[PDB]
RNA sequence: AUGCGCGCUAGGUCUCUGGGUCUCCUGGGGGCCGAAGCUAACGCGUUAAGCGCGCCGCCUGGGGAGUACGGCCGCAAGGC
RNA sequence: GGCUAAUCCCCCAUGUGGACCCGCCCCUUGGGGUGUGUCCAAAGGGCUUUGCCCGCUUCCGGAUGGGCCCGCGUCCCAUCAGCUAGUUGGUGGGGUAAUGGCCCACCAAGGCGACGACGGGUAGCCGGUCUGAGAGGAUGGCCGGCCACAGGGGCACUGAGACACGGGCCCCACUCCUACGGGAGGCAGCAGUUAGGAAUCUUCCGCAAUGGGCGCAAGCCUGACGGAGCGACGCCGCUUGGAGGAAGAAGCCCUUCGGGGUGUAAACUCCUGAACCCGGGACGAAACCCCCGACGAGGGGACUGACGGUACCGGGGUAAUAGCGCCGGCCAACUCCGUGCCAGCAGCCGCGGUAAUACGGAGGGCGCGAGCGUUACCCGGAUUCACUGGGCGUAAAGGGCGUGUAGGCGGCCUGGGGCGUCCCAUGUGAAAGACCACGGCUCAACCGUGGGGGAGCGUGGGAUACGCUCAGGCUAGACG
């Protein structure tokens, strides 16, 4: 079956292309707690439907360039904003911890 | 290679009666018979109080020495019976009842077990109508054990089966002294042994 | 706000029987209720039942002790020697059901929640399901 | 292309050939794609052979090669009978 | 520590460190006397013990232990380095091994020939 | 030489500060003895070092050494 | 420079079909059908030459084997914190079997990072293997699977397939040949040499077997392989005898001079018969091929060995290697002498300066035994990095204090969804290994046949307590 995922789009800022945030959760493998970690994925938005704060689907697809494997399948949820604010907040935090 | 050298002298080590030469064990020649106390100088003085370790050891020293066997092979048999399913203690007893050397010591052709094991390697002995040369052979229940055709003229042989005239075999085997032959009914339980040696304490000695 | 009200409770048992209480009140709730259900049916407390203190819902829990004892030190065995979280919030034990734990030798219970509702160890095989694995008592 | 052929899974002077279907390219010990039969040579039990015929027509059917040898324990197994 | 902790940071590892690089792996090297040798042990004892500095075909000069009775090892002599230390002496982290190259086993030693590399004596 | 929060587990006694039908009781503080319990011991004990849960920090023989090197900060001293 | 054949090359033809542009239909990424236009085929050889064999061409499918793509898993350092210009995306194009910044042109300004980017260090990965009660730790030799490389680096040609170990071009290092212009080479194939090293084999036999390449076949080739050789390197089996034999020789050791020990041990008696000689002597071998049948099916028949005259069977037949560590405690085994803080021992504590069960020898003793010790390395023990399974008042260990970001955690009641969670079915989890059973070599090691197990992941179905989530509600937390 071809993989589909389901993520947040975090990314309006290309041409045809969205960055689609999607998180993933199990057990840690020794320590046993359930943990959550997460993956931004290139995905193929060629009608240039899906806006930023949109949860869609994604699926595995035909590489549409180097980075792009998948394409966007649906809408399964408009305007979920405060998933783009974590991840904008989370980059953000970035600009302390360094020097 | 097993040991090889004065045997009488581990009866008196072992501090007991084990048979390794059968006949004149019997009579009152063993050394156990006014040397009760084991080798060396120092033999005869006060013993101290035996370790845990020391008791363990000598009680599988006694169990091995019994049978003659090396302590490679003794290991290795009893990890095999550690392996199989039901009491370890038993199932090595009798894995170690059922080497071709002893089962021909305890059929009564052989007076001892170090002259069953050369009876065997001498190929005087036959496993179910076929030669076995090695007494390490396992015999499992129903194989029949017997003076081989030719070797039953031997003048040992003949004396050992005359000998066994009317001495009952054990229980879990069986003789016919007119086909010099007999039957290995089933695996020996320890209590069809008379072994003077606590295998649970042979058990806890590989335990360490 | 307790942080883990199920914790909580048991807690609230093991202290109430280790000064020999006879009764201890235990701020309600429905999953409390079967996990104690559990424990009245496999003897640990003689019963509970549900009270209103400042009327608010509690579940009043009524402990269970041995006869008295001799020489010195009179004070009788405890039903519950033992009992004690497993999964907690902070970490989650789920178990299969080739997985659900034989305690102390099947003297002791472990308490499950799963799809069929809240079980012992032994309703959990007999019945074949796995679940949460919630706490060891004996 | 696919053959039919004789594997060496035996010990020193003790042969046992597995009956392999095998790319002919695969060296003849390694990963095959199915085993249809074992020969045993010194015949030192009542089976020293066997085959599973349909699956060894099947491969023939798709176009499998037997080895001259392989072929021949084939036959003796009667994967070539017709009648 | 959490286990929110240990999934964050998780238990380390203990490294071990060679008590001998005698090394480039091995189990014994062969090398060539530099000094022969006396020295004082530690504390508690008193002797001349006898060791050697030895250059190494690891490129390595360490001090090495030669052990028996009688020894005959030269300024120049070559030499195979055992390993394993010498505890009341400083910084000698190897034996010299008797019986091979140039160090001969020692002379009439009866007992515990492995060790001290002496052959099988002479029976009447 | 005792991280924060929460719930739970005898009392006695002195005290600061509220409320109450103010002997006393009921909150919130500071102390001292002590139930159960804990602890290597000393001790801790509703102001827990007890019973539990959540999250953070930290440890992993003594020295070498809070040193060397690096980096960041600082006018410097010097700090992390 | 010239001659010449072909299953070598090329041109027109026939178009089953196929390829391409455009239109239409169904499917939905470039899958399938259809129509017009265009474009594309072929090779001959052998026979008993009237029929068959070996081939050739186009197409469709099968089978096998690969390419490319995605999810997840995959060591250490944060004293490496910011990295990035084909970089990230787009339109068009080039290239390939094919997607793709794979490559180029133009446009946009993006992409990645504390969930560790970039950097440095180390490393082929796996099935498995060692250890471990388990979890875990460690490892990846041999055998099977995948990758990568063929003196270093770049590159393409040929082809179905290669950027090609025993093919080619160039550059660099090296060895050799040289008429000084210039050329030739590539064992990380078998065996062998040399250097380095603590250390690692025969320049063997054979095409008989299995397998591979070509050939219609006969047949040829095959240092793949099947064997033999060398090394106790490992594992397993086997031997150096067996029975009798003293109220107990000698020698040697202890002695309280009474005796005690080595010890049935020896001598000796008898018995068996490893080695060894003689005789017989394999399995692994049945197809390829021959006959009948129609070169089929079927039936029948004969050739075919390195190992080897080996294994094995029968006859004969000699009492016929034992060593190595230890003996203060941990740890099984004690005395005498010598030495006197010496000589030495030593894993740890320690022993030796006049009685040393600790040094050296001797007697005796314990442990293993064709081995026994040693060194090195891995797990172990070590619950000593603590998930199982540890801690922090004084032993190491609470941050000087706060505010709060990311993150982690979350009261009571109801309902929806079913992501975690659980259950069933199913596919996958190759072989080997491990496990169990039965079997084959006299046994075992070794090997065969069979059965079972198995985390994880894919697809389908089900459960809803708990965790998540959405919607609603309460007031015991929290704030007012
Ligand atoms: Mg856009
Ligand atoms: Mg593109
Ligand atoms: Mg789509
Ligand atoms: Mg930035
Ligand atoms: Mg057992
Ligand atoms: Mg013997
Ligand atoms: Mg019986
Ligand atoms: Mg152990
Ligand atoms: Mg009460
Ligand atoms: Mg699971
Ligand atoms: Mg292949
Ligand atoms: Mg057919
Ligand atoms: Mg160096
Ligand atoms: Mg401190
Ligand atoms: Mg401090
Ligand atoms: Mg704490
Ligand atoms: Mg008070
Ligand atoms: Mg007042
Ligand atoms: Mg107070
Ligand atoms: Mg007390
Ligand atoms: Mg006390
Ligand atoms: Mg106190
Ligand atoms: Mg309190
Ligand atoms: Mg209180
Ligand atoms: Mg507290
Ligand atoms: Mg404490
Ligand atoms: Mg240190
Ligand atoms: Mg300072
Ligand atoms: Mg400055
Ligand atoms: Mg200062
Ligand atoms: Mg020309
Ligand atoms: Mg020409
Ligand atoms: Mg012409
Ligand atoms: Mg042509
Ligand atoms: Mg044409
Ligand atoms: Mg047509
Ligand atoms: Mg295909
Ligand atoms: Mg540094
Ligand atoms: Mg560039
Ligand atoms: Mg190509
Ligand atoms: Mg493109
Ligand atoms: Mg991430
Ligand atoms: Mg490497
Ligand atoms: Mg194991
Ligand atoms: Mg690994
Ligand atoms: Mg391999
Ligand atoms: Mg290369
Ligand atoms: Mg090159
Ligand atoms: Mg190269
Ligand atoms: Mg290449
Ligand atoms: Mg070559
Ligand atoms: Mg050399
Ligand atoms: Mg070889
Ligand atoms: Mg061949
Ligand atoms: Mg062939
Ligand atoms: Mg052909
Ligand atoms: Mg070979
Ligand atoms: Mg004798
Ligand atoms: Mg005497
Ligand atoms: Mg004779
Ligand atoms: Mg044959
Ligand atoms: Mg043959
Ligand atoms: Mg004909
Ligand atoms: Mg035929
Ligand atoms: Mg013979
Ligand atoms: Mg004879
Ligand atoms: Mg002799
Ligand atoms: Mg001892
Ligand atoms: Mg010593
Ligand atoms: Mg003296
Ligand atoms: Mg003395
Ligand atoms: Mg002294
Ligand atoms: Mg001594
Ligand atoms: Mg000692
Ligand atoms: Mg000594
Ligand atoms: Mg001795
Ligand atoms: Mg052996
Ligand atoms: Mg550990
Ligand atoms: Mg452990
Ligand atoms: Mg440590
Ligand atoms: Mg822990
Ligand atoms: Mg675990
Ligand atoms: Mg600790
Ligand atoms: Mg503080
Ligand atoms: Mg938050
Ligand atoms: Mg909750
Ligand atoms: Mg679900
Ligand atoms: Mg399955
Ligand atoms: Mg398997
Ligand atoms: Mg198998
Ligand atoms: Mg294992
Ligand atoms: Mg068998
Ligand atoms: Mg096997
Ligand atoms: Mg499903
Ligand atoms: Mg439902
Ligand atoms: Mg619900
Ligand atoms: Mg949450
Ligand atoms: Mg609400
Ligand atoms: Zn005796």
């Amino acid at each position: 079956p071809k993989k589909v995922l389901t993520g947040v789009v975090v990314s309006d800022k290309m041409q045809k292309t969205v960055t689609v945030l999607v998180e993933r959760q199990f057990p840690h493998p020794l320590y046993g707690k359930v943990i959550k970690r997460s993956k931004k994925y290139l995905a193929h938005d060629p009608e240039e439907k899906y806006k930023l704060g949109d949860v869609v689907e994604i699926i595995e697809s035909r590489p549409i360039s180097k980075r792009k494997r998948f394409r966007v399948l649906r809408l399964v949820e408009s305007g979920r904003m405060d998933l783009v604010e974590k991840y904008l907040i989370r980059r953000q935090n970035y600009e302390s911890l360094s020097k | 290679g097993r040991y090889i050298g004065p045997v009488c002298r581990l009866c008196r080590r072992e501090g007991v009666k084990l048979y390794l030469k059968g006949e004149r064990c019997y009579s009152p020649k063993c050394a156990m018979e006014r040397r009760p106390y084991p080798p060396g100088q120092h033999g005869q003085k006060r013993a101290r109080r035996p370790s845990d370790y020391a008791v363990r050891l000598r009680e599988k020293q006694k169990l091995r020495r019994i049978y003659g066997i090396s302590e490679r092979q003794f290991r290795n048999l009893f990890e095999e019976a550690s392996k199989k399913k039901g009491v370890t203690g038993s199932v090595f007893l009798g894995l170690l009842e059922s080497r071709l050397d002893n089962v021909v010591y305890r059929l009564g052709f052989a007076v001892s077990r170090r002259q069953a094991r050369q009876l065997v390697r001498h190929g005087h002995i036959t496993v179910n109508g076929r030669r076995v040369d090695l007494p390490s052979y396992r015999v499992r229940p129903g194989d029949e054990i017997a003076v081989a055709e030719k070797s039953r003229n031997l003048e040992l042989i003949r004396q050992n089966l005359e000998a066994m005239k009317g001495r009952k075999v054990g229980p879990w085997l069986s003789l016919d002294v007119e086909g010099m032959k007999g039957k290995f009914l089933r695996l020996p339980d320890r209590e069809d042994l008379a072994l003077p040696v606590n295998e649970q304490l042979v058990i806890e000695f590989y335990s360490r | 706000m307790l942080t883990d009200p199920i914790a909580d409770m048991l807690t609230r048992i093991r202290n109430a029987t280790r000064v020999y209480k006879e009764s201890t009140d235990v701020p309600a709730s429905r999953f409390k209720e079967e996990i104690l259900r559990i424990l009245a049916r496999e003897g640990f407390i003689k019963g509970y039942e549900r009270v209103d203190v400042d009327g608010k819902p509690y579940l009043r829990v009524y402990l269970k002790y041995g006869p008295r004892r001799q020489g010195p030190d009179p004070r009788p065995e405890q039903v519950i020697h033992h009992i004690r979280r497993i999964s907690k919030p902070g970490r989650r034990v789920y178990v299969g059901v080739k997985e659900i734990p034989r305690v102390r030798r099947g003297l002791g219970i472990a308490i499950l929640s799963t799809s069929k509702g809240v079980l012992t160890d032994r309703e959990a095989r007999k019945l074949g399901v796995g679940g949460e694995l919630i706490c060891e008592v004996w | 292309m696919v053959k039919i052929r004789l594997a060496r899974f035996g010990s020193k002077h003790n042969p046992h050939y597995r009956i392999v279907v095998t790319d002919a390219r695969r060296k003849r010990d390694g990963k095959y794609i199915e085993k249809i039969g074992y020969y045993d040579p010194r015949k030192t039990t009542p089976d020293w052979l066997k085959v599973d015929v349909e699956r060894a027509r099947y491969w023939l059917s798709v176009g499998a090669q037997p080895t001259d040898t392989a072929r021949r324990l084939l036959r003796q197994a009667g994967v070539f009978r017709q009648e | 520590p959490t286990i929110n902790q240990l999934v964050r940071k998780g238990r380390e590892k203990v490294r071990k460190k060679s008590k001998v690089p005698a090394l480039k792996g091995a189990p014994f090297r062969r090398g060539v006397c530099t000094v022969v040798r006396t020295v004082t042990p530690k504390k508690p004892n008193s002797a001349l013990r006898k060791v050697a500095k030895v250059r190494l075909t690891s490129g390595y000069e360490v001090t090495a232990y030669i052990p028996g009775e009688g020894h005959n090892l030269q300024e120049h002599s070559v030499v195979l380095i055992r390993g394993g230390r010498v505890k009341d002496l400083w910084g000698v982290r190897y034996h010299i091994v008797r019986g091979v190259y140039d160090a001969a086993g020692v002379k009439d030693r009866k007992k515990s020939r492995s060790k001290y590399g002496t052959k099988k004596p002479k029976e009447a």
